[PDB]
């Protein structure tokens, strides 16, 4: 629930397995690494510096998430990965409802673009904030889920107004003060 | 000096289970809720305890293997040592040992401790012995807060860590009742405290109050730049 | 989160008048079955009446379910979940709080015995066996429709 | 005196005791007791609703609402104290029970004496079978009691016969009715002449008697009724209802029970067992119908104590409703309660374990019968 | 039909609304046509339910403000047998110099844990319906309809109980296939061969 | 059977076997148990008798007779109710013990250890 | 499809001259209305009137006491059903033996 | 290690600065939690169930008294010991002669 | 399938339509998959393998056997006035059709002979109501129509058949935990399940236990001494630890067929696949918007849902094999030339065996078998499921102080979403929760047979409410049973300490831990218009 519409929660092991190439390039680039073997040993050592460089790399690099069954046309979307601890990918409730979420564990494939053209296309076209209307007729595919609808209904429902709030007829005999 | 608090009830269900009830009657309208919620959040997760952190056996291949003469395996012995309740007041690391020989049942009375740490239950079951075999086990005690995950395994070889839980208070509960003063709204506050025997509910109450005061003190210091 | 809606056993409410409808339906079914043995009616009529005297009864119940909820217990958790469109459907709610009604196998084959009990009261063994038919039909048509689509 | 009238259950205290033991035609395996439950689904005719000791009757009477006091003698062993405890925990007044540190409860010493035949003799009797009337009968309980319940087991011992007679005399002097539930033991099924000359003194001093169908036939005539229930019409069906070939629920005419009536008799019950309850009064007759649905729980399906619940319900309704003596509809509406109690008492292994309460029996009476019945 | 037929719906369905309607018809809060509440009355009570609860809570608050806190909370403290009137409290304060709060704490010091957990229903955050707090066991059992016909003792099982498989509801022990076939002569041993 | 073990250990004897075992000599106590397949209380007595036979593997002789095939012999033994046990001492001068009802196993142990 | 039900308890009063005798599919006796009729429910306080002119099958008689929520007439779904007639053969099984 | 940083936001109506509100709230909390530290100045049958589970019936009593105690929901000896003499007096048809006889019977053992 | 003792007993009861000389998957018509009236009491109507092979894989019923002609038969009870009057007959599916079979109680009396009363019966594959004089046979067993999986579901009359199938499928995917606990509310078949599982040491002889040890048990009978081994931390076929514990002290008598030693996922001779946890049904900050569970942190440090898993494949010794007691990590090699532990696998090497001789008819030291033990604590992403079809994925772990707490002062362990209850149509879970709470307060366990409404209408309601009120009156906890809303109680918030405006369901259910934790994509990418991304994906 805390994630935004564009951010996604990426586990630590999946994140490092995906951005190993970029983090090795970052290690060999600036300092603290002289060869590929030393960089691999430092990455396997689980040092804080490799996690810091991983975060700096994945700060603004778009990632693509696609469900295994691609039934709908919006099954493949792009997100911005956020380093999270655990063994499960965290997604937004609205996108999950729009991606045909199931009770069972739905497997999610994670792909990372490499070329500049792929990154520009993923950042400018495949984001979720650019595709909110279904191509069938034009209805919003991202609508509030069950819990959100229940909350809104409890908010805008009100309360009793007649015999259920007063016992006797009010014809025989004040409300809250006038809130400015 | 109008607010008065007194221990209404005090019982000892077992040597490792204490119960105490309190009252704070002349309390005011909105103070009762705040006091109750803060004392509850302080009694559950702000008091600290001492528990066995690391155990070193004599000669075992792994923690899941069995040992002759003892019914329980090494894993069950570690789980039994995890439930041992101790009492201390000084931070750091202390060492203890069990060195019982012969047939019988090894209990808490068999643990020898430094002059700072003491035992409470003194009757807990660690393991059972059936043959005249020396049982020699090393122990390590530490005072901390929360629960510890046995992630590090360095600085020692041949010792199995156990995930201790430094939580003296078992459960807590508070109730608020009206005083019936007409115009002015006054409320009565009750408090229930269940402790594991390491400290009485009154001491836990005092310690939670002191911890809350220590948490609220730094806002009155000089602003740092 | 602040409201913490929840569904309970007693929270499931049935239309005030159910003991009357089911009772008159089963009374009419008895009178028919007596007369059948006397020669006053024929099997096709018995078959037909049974299905109908039951379908009409069930629908009165389903249609009446919504007025009861809105008039008597407006803020009923099951009513909140159904009317808001969050979870459930009128058909699902009816099975929980009213009666499951008559159900048949694929391409006819009526069970000839109605389901007078909902999930709260508890289905009988025969009613459970009958509902297994529709359950199997659903779980097979799901796969068939997916493979075709 | 409290509002519910107190009743006295005189006799012996035994954990699980089936006195009616006869010969059964169909039999099951010798060792496999896992298949002995099949004979509790289709039982022999004489064990369809077996009785038991009066302790079970008192327990069922207290559970169904009411006050019961057990009058007997037990030893100072663990078994006697356990039984007293059981009774006390279920609120059965046990002021009457006496403790003697001379004999052991349930133990009876006998001498074999194998001399041209197995002929045993009783040297020492159990305390349950040895109760004196010199200082043991508690006068007070007797004074505050309205129904005196006793079985035919006390007549099989020459030491409690005089005690039972003294108790009946005192109960009738203080103004209390006498209940006689036979439950004929094994020695009483030898011949009808001996059993009729042995249970004649207590029969003439009983106001309410609850016989069994097999017991009533054994007393009047066995082969006659066995032949009547197999009439086998060959040409036509005369009664117009014998064509269905159903069971024979024969209602004995009031002239057939004439050799068993006397002046002091108020009511009689044939008690086929959870199916039919033929009641006979000096002014009217009748019969009530039962259900017998023990097959709804095959895995428990225990009818060890079923007549005790019926007797307890009858005693409760008699102590509460005084109009059951001069009215026929009230009698049926009150006997349906005992029928429901006996039906509920067959769904639990153990007699004391599965005795129902008043609310459960009333619920069963309201669920089985139609509203016009109750 | 001439004969009244049997049905599973002949008996009325027990509900909480009927029990509450009877409880409030007693003591003279509402008036019902007849001694038993009908279905329309229960349906009407289902809509107008919070009004009477608020009225009872207001009555309890008025009684608390009228009789005093000690005399009010003495209902859940039965081990304290002393005069609870306001005049008695004033006299005790004039004699021994003990304020009302001291006397209240002293009377609570003689309270059991069961009594405290029963008193916990008068909380300002969660005030329970005063009618349900003082309901008898005879009225509460009518909610579900009394004791069940089938005894519950058949379902009760001791937690620390080891199942005995030599019971009337378990099959015979399954013998080893090798030994079972060797006893009947289907398989011959190695020596005998 | 020598490869498989018998599930049940209490053997069923006739009315003549009992008389032959009584008129002879013995060095172990004898326990006679009357039962009938029809009685309910009996199912519970068979398990207790089997446990008592397992506890005394050779220090006692536990046998059972049936009342549907030996009804006359049961009546001659002054047997009144269905669950009836006879504890007969090895010395032919001490009297037997008739115990009617579902007695606990501890009472049976006490009787065997003290009375017999 | 649509079943006219009784609004309240009372007596059903209608003129039987305009209605013509018939037999329901379910075998019960009935009345068929080919014209508009107005039935009255003589209740404790008020009255009620309802009926459908093209096809009404009236299942009740004149001066008949009826309770609430009871089926009185059938609109008969006068609108024509889709004409997909399927003819099915049900078999009657003898319960007992004989000639 | 898992450190946490708190971010407090305060909106005042102008009567006092947001910085003084923190000090006022902290002092009020300290004053509310101090009272928990205030300290005032100082100035056969001999087993368990062999007597406990003894129901009143076994201990011989006159009938009157037995019946009365029963209507008073007094069954065992612990219920009799818990009830005092004053409430015992409250019991209907219970008299002083009875209280002395029940005390004697409880002491005659 | 040696995952749990349930898969060992439900695997042999399977029936397969496909195979040699059988109907294929797609070739089989739609008429074969649906249920037939002849399948009553012989084939389970609930158990069905989901997927393309739907309706072709079924489970055999409990009371079923082969009838000497390859035909499966079911028991029935005669209720006709015959010489015997009672005989459990096994009826072939063709012979049973000609008899009147009725499943109904005889608790009805309407001023008649009790034989003129109606009862639902089955005749000629058709349901009809007939008098009690015409019925010939009668089905009296409760578990006669269901299999092992469908029977282990308590209160099955209040759930749909789809959720019954889902629960029967999820019960197979259960992990035997370290310490097992029996369920408070059960069906009564777990005893025979643990008996026929095979993981329980049953006595093959009668005698006293003269020597008790962790490795073996010695039973002395009539002079002969029988030695019985014990499984101590063995590996199953699907990476599950197997262990046996003793349950009989030294010096007690035993009979043939009684338990001498316990087993994995079994305690006291009953199947134990989960633990009892305090559960509340309410929305909580959207963490359970979908099917998801917000659990407490107590389940992590109290060793509640901890399980063991054993997988086979500086620390290297002189020969090269990893020594015992070594703690391997992802990337460490033990023996390409040297076998390395894959990603996600780390644990203690319990034992190593050198397969110098293969048994494949040659001595093949292709490799040496090594075993590692991984104690997997309950974490985020794990799937927890109940016995009624409720499934949830763990979303967040919160401390004890942040969880909602009852009026007694105890923090709830799990929080479930309430909106799933009307969606999946499960009502029995509420009964189970309430009765489990009542039993935990009363220190009782309940074993209920299915279809208890045959005794009386609304039997389960009475059974639950009576126990709730008894627990509320014996122990002074009025919040357990509140008359205004029976089965619901008011709880508080853990952060602010304020009560929610609506009561919630409180109970202790039995929660199980689960083992499981193209062209369309190209069409979608072409629809979006990302040609370069599609080219890169195809080249990769
Ligand atoms: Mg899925
Ligand atoms: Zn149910």
């Amino acid at each position: 629930p805390s994630l935004s519409l564009h951010r996604c929660g990426l586990p630590r092991e999946i994140a490092i397995e995906l951005f190993q190439t970029f983090v090795i390039r970052g290690l060999i680039r600036q300092h603290l690494a002289s060869n590929i073997g030393v960089a691999k040993s430092k990455i396997r050592e689980k040092e804080p510096i490799v996690w810091e460089i991983l975060q700096e790399v994945m700060q603004g690099h778009p990632v693509l998430l696609n469900r295994a069954p691609t039934l709908h046309r919006l099954g493949i979307q792009a997100f911005q990965p956020v380093l999270v601890e655990g063994r499960a990918i965290c997604l937004h409730p609205l996108v999950c409802k729009g991606f045909n979420a199931d009770f069972d564990g739905d497997q999610m494939a994670v792909h990372v673009p490499l070329s500049l053209e792929a990154q520009v296309e993923a950042r400018l076209l495949m984001f979720s904030h650019m595709n909110l209307l279904s191509p069938a007729i034009g209805d919003p595919i991202s609508v509030p889920t069950q819990d959100m609808l229940i909350g809104l209904y409890v908010l805008t429902s009100g309360n009793h107004r007649g015999i259920c709030v007063n016992r006797y007829n009010p014809c025989n005999r004040t409300k809250e003060p006038f809130f400015s | 000096r109008t607010l008065q608090w007194k221990c209404v009830e005090s019982r000892t269900d077992s040597k490792r289970l204490y119960y105490g009830r309190f009252i704070l009657s002349p309390l005011m309208k909105g103070q009762a809720d705040t006091i109750g919620i803060a004392m509850r959040r302080a009694l559950l997760g702000e008091i600290e305890g001492t528990c066995i952190t690391r155990v070193k056996s004599e000669k075992v291949p792994h923690e899941y293997s069995t040992i002759t003469g003892i019914q329980e395996s090494v894993h069950e012995i570690l789980m039994n040592l995890k439930e041992i309740i101790l009492r201390s007041n000084l931070y750091g690391t202390s060492d203890a040992s069990i060195c019982v020989k012969g047939p019988g049942s090894v209990t808490a009375q068999d643990i020898i401790l430094p002059p700072y740490v003491e035992i409470v239950d003194n009757t807990q079951h660690i393991a059972s012995l059936t043959e005249p075999i020396d049982f020699c086990i090393g122990l390590q005690i530490e005072r901390n807060r929360g629960y510890l995950i046995k992630t590090p395994h360095n600085f020692q070889d041949g010792s199995y860590p156990i995930d201790a839980v430094f939580m003296p208070v078992r459960n807590a509960n508070h109730s608020i009742h009206s005083y019936g003063n007409g115009n002015e709204k006054q409320e009565i506050l009750f408090l229930e405290i269940w402790t594991n025997g390491s400290l009485t509910p009154k001491e836990a109450l005092h310690e939670a109050s002191r911890n809350l005061i220590d948490l609220f003190i730094p806002f009155l210091h000089m602003e740092e730049d | 989160t602040a409201t913490s809606i929840s569904l309970g056993i007693d929270d499931l409410l049935t239309i005030p008048s159910k003991g009357w409808l089911v009772q008159d339906a089963e009374q009419q079914s008895l009178i028919l079955e007596k007369h059948h043995h006397y020669g006053n009616v024929h099997a096709v009529e018995k078959l037909r009446q049974s299905i109908e005297i039951w379908y009409a009864t069930s629908e009165y119940l389903r249609q009446e379910m919504n007025p009861n909820f809105r008039m008597t217990d407006p803020f009923n958790p099951v009513h909140i979940m159904s009317f808001s469109g969050a979870r459930g459907n009128a058909s699902q709610v009816h099975q929980l709080v009213g009666m499951r009604g008559l159900m048949s196998d694929p391409q006819g084959q009526m069970i000839d015995l109605p389901i007078q009990s909902n999930l709260r009261e508890g289905l009988s063994l025969t009613e459970y066996i009958i509902s297994c038919y529709g359950a199997r039909k659903g779980v097979v048509d799901t796969a068939v429709r997916t493979s075709d689509a | 005196y409290p509002n519910p009238p107190l009743v006295i259950c005189f006799g012996a205290a035994q954990k699980e005791f089936v006195p009616t033991v006869r010969v059964s035609h169909e039999q099951m395996h010798q060792d496999k007791y896992s298949e002995w439950k099949m004979l509790q689904w289709n039982p022999p005719e004489f064990v369809r609703a077996p009785g038991g000791p009066p302790s079970n009757v008192a327990i069922s009477h207290v559970r169904l609402g009411g006050r019961a006091a057990f009058m007997g003698k037990v030893g100072n062993d663990e078994f006697g104290q356990e039984m007293v405890l059981l009774m006390n925990k279920e609120k059965v007044q046990t002021r009457a029970v006496k403790f003697d540190d001379s004999m052991r409860t349930g133990c009876t010493h006998m001498k074999i004496k194998f001399e041209d035949g197995k002929m045993k003799v009783e040297k020492v009797k159990e305390p349950a079978e040895d109760s004196l009337s010199s200082s043991e009968l508690n006068l007070d309980v007797l004074k505050e009691a309205r129904i005196f319940h006793f079985n035919s087991e006390v007549l099989t011992s020459s030491s409690m016969r005089s005690t039972l007679f003294k108790a009946i005399s005192l109960s009738k002097k203080f103004g209390g009715l006498v209940f006689f539930d036979l439950n004929l033991p094994l020695p009483l099924w030898r011949s009808r002449d001996e059993t009729r000359n042995l249970i004649k003194e207590a029969w003439e001093q009983a106001n309410i008697i609850e016989v069994s169908r097999q017991e009533l036939e054994f007393l009047l005539d066995e082969e006659h009724y066995e032949r009547k229930r197999n009439y086998r019409p060959q040409y036509f069906a005369e009664n117009f209802e014998q064509t269905k070939q159903r069971r024979d629920y024969y209602h004995y005419t009031p002239a057939e029970i004439a050799p068993l009536w006397h002046d002091g008799l108020k009511l009689l019950f044939v008690t086929d067992g959870t199916l039919r309850l033929h009641y006979y009064s000096p002014s009217f007759d009748g019969v009530v119908v039962g259900t017998e649905d023990v097959l709804i729980t095959p895995f428990t399906c225990d009818r060890t104590g079923s007549g005790d619940a019926v007797v307890a319900g009858i005693m409760r309704k008699l102590t509460t409703q005084p109009e059951m003596y001069h009215d026929q509809d009230v009698l049926e509406r009150q006997l349906r309660f005992a029928i429901a109690a006996g039906i509920i008492s067959q769904w639990t292994i153990g007699a004391v374990r599965g005795f129902p309460t008043e609310s459960a029996t009333q619920n069963l009476k309201e669920q089985v019968y139609v509203p016009s019945m109750w | 039909p001439e004969k009244e037929q049997w049905s599973r719906w002949q008996r009325r369905r027990p509900d909480v609304e009927t029990v509450f309607l009877k409880a409030m018809a007693e003591t003279g809060q509402v008036k019902l046509y007849g001694d038993h509440p009908t279905l329309t009355e229960t349906a009407l009570y289902r809509a107008r339910r919070h009004l009477y609860k608020k009225e009872r809570l207001q009555a309890e608050k008025e009684k608390l403000e009228k009789i005093g806190p000690i005399a009010y909370y003495s209902e859940w403290v039965q081990a304290w047998k002393k005069d609870t009137s306001r005049e008695a409290i004033q006299k005790h304060f004039e004699e021994t110099g003990e304020d009302e709060n001291t006397q209240l704490i002293e009377m609570f010091c003689h309270q059991t844990d069961r009594e405290y957990r029963i008193m916990m229903g008068t909380d300002i955050r969660i005030p329970r319906d005063p009618l349900a707090m003082r309901m008898r066991e005879d009225q509460i059992k009518q909610i579900w309809g009394g004791d069940p016909v089938y005894p519950t003792i058949n379902y009760i099982q001791d937690p620390d109980e080891v199942i005995d498989y030599r019971g009337p509801d378990f099959h015979e022990p399954t013998p080893n296939m090798l030994a079972y076939l060797k006893e009947h002569g289907k398989i011959i041993s190695r020596e005998e061969l | 059977g020598k490869y498989v073990r018998e599930d049940y250990l209490v053997k069923k004897v006739s009315a003549k076997d009992i008389q032959e075992l009584i008129k002879g000599e013995r060095n172990v106590p004898l326990i006679i148990d009357f039962y009938a397949t029809w009685c309910g209380p009996c199912i519970l007595m068979a398990q207790e008798l089997e446990m008592l036979a397992v506890e005394y593997e050779s220090n006692a002789l536990i046998v059972k007779v049936d009342t549907d095939d030996e009804y006359e012999f049961a009546r001659d033994m002054q047997v009144r109710g269905l669950p009836t046990l006879y504890f007969i001492s090895p010395d032919p001068n001490k009297d037997a013990i008739r115990t009617e009802g579902l007695i606990p196993i501890q009472m049976m142990r006490d009787i065997i250890n003290n009375d017999l | 499809a649509e079943h006219v039900r009784a609004p309240s308890n009372g007596k059903i009063k209608f003129n039987e001259d305009l209605v013509h005798p018939t037999r329901t599919r379910h075998g019960h006796p009935a009345f068929l209305c080919s014209i508009d009729l107005y039935v009255t429910i003589e209740s404790e306080d008020i009255l009620h009137n309802v009926n459908i002119p093209p096809k009404s099958l009236l299942l009740v008689q004149n001066d008949q006491y009826v309770e609430s929520e009871q089926v009185i007439a059938e609109i008969r779904a006068g609108i024509s059903t889709l004409n997909f007639k399927e003819k099915v053969r049900k078999h009657i099984y003898s319960d007992s033996d004989g000639e | 290690e898992k450190q946490e940083i708190l971010f407090l936001e305060i909106w005042t109506n102008g009567s006092l600065t947001p910085k003084e509100a923190l000090h006022e709230a902290s002092r009020n909390l300290i004053d509310l939690f101090i009272p928990f530290l205030h300290m005032e100045e100082d100035n056969k049958n001999k087993k368990k169930i062999a007597l406990k589970s003894i129901f009143i019936d076994q201990s011989e009593l006159p009938s009157r008294i037995y019946n009365c105690l029963k209507m008073s929901n007094i069954y065992t000896l612990l219920d009799l010991l818990n009830n005092s003499q004053e409430d015992l007096m409250k019991i209907e048809h219970f008299r002083s002669e009875d209280v002395k006889r029940i005390l004697g019977i409880l002491e005659k053992y | 399938d040696r995952t749990n003792p349930l898969t060992q007993i439900v695997h042999g009861r399977k029936l397969s339509y496909l195979g040699p000389g059988g109907l294929t998957g797609r070739t089989a018509s739609f008429r074969i998959r649906d249920i037939h009236p002849s399948h009553y009491g012989r084939i389970c109507p609930i158990d069905t393998s989901e997927g393309i092979n739907v309706g072709l894989i079924g489970s055999l019923a409990i009371h079923a056997r082969i009838g000497h002609w390859g035909s499966l038969e079911s028991p029935f009870y005669e209720i006709s006035e015959r010489s015997t009057g009672v005989r459990m007959l096994y009826l072939s599916p063709g012979r049973d059709e000609y008899y009147m079979v009725a499943a109904g109680n005889s608790l009805a009396l309407n001023q008649d002979i009790q034989e003129e009363q109606v009862v639902p019966a089955r005749y000629r594959q058709e349901f009809l109501t007939i008098a009690w004089e015409q019925v010939h046979l009668r089905s009296i067993f409760p578990f006669q129509y269901f299999s092992i999986g469908a029977s282990l579901i308590p209160f099955i009359e209040h759930n749909d058949a789809n959720r019954a199938l889902m629960s029967s499928n999820m019960q197979r995917q259960a992990v035997p935990l370290s310490r097992s606990e029996k369920c408070i509310v059960g069906t009564g078949l777990e005893r025979q399940a643990a008996l026929d599982s095979g993981a329980l040491a049953i006595a093959e002889r009668e005698g006293r236990v003269v020597y008790t040890n962790t490795d073996k048990i010695l039973l002395a009978g009539n002079g002969d001494i029988l030695s019985i081994p014990l499984v101590i931390y063995q590996r199953s076929n699907k990476n599950t630890c197997m262990h046996q514990k003793l349950q009989v002290p030294r010096g007690k008598c035993i009979k043939k067929g009684q338990i001498l030693a316990d087993g994995a996922a079994t305690v006291g001779g009953e199947l134990a696949l989960g633990k009892n946890v305090l559960v509340a049904y309410m929305p909580w900050e959207g963490y359970n918007s979908e099917d998801a569970v917000l659990i407490s942190e107590r389940l992590v440090y109290e060793d509640i849902y901890t399980s063991f898993h054993i997988r086979k494949y500086r620390n290297l010794d002189k020969n090269g094999i990893v020594m015992l007691g070594s703690w391997v990590e992802t990337g460490d090699i033990l023996v390409e030339t040297c076998l390395k532990l894959p990603i996600g696998g780390r644990g203690r090497v319990i034992d190593v065996r050198w397969i110098q001789k293969r048994g494949g008819s040659s001595y093949n030291p292709e490799t040496i078998r090594v075993y590692i033990l991984q104690k997997r604590e309950i974490k985020v992403g794990d799937k927890v499921a109940g016995r009624h079809g409720n499934k949830g994925i763990i979303s967040k772990i919160l401390p004890r102080q942040d969880m909602p707490y009852l009026q007694d002062g105890r923090s709830v362990d799990m929080v479930f979403n309430p909106l799933g209850v009307p969606s999946r149509m499960n009502v029995g879970q509420i009964f189970e929760c309430s009765l489990g709470l009542a039993g935990s307060l009363l220190d009782r366990h309940y074993r209920i047979a299915p279809f208890d409404e045959r005794y009386e209408q609304e039997a389960s309601r009475k059974l639950v409410f009576s126990e709730l009120y008894e627990a509320s009156k014996q122990t002074a906890n009025p919040w357990v049973f509140e008359p205004e809303y029976p089965g619901k109680s008011r709880i508080f918030d853990g952060r602010t300490g304020n009560p929610f405006e609506q009561p919630v369901i409180i109970g202790k259910p039995y929660i199980l831990k689960l083992i499981h934790q193209g062209e369309m994509e190209v069409w979608a990418l072409e629809g979006f218009g990302v040609a370069h991304i599609l080219q890169e994906m195809l080249t990769y």
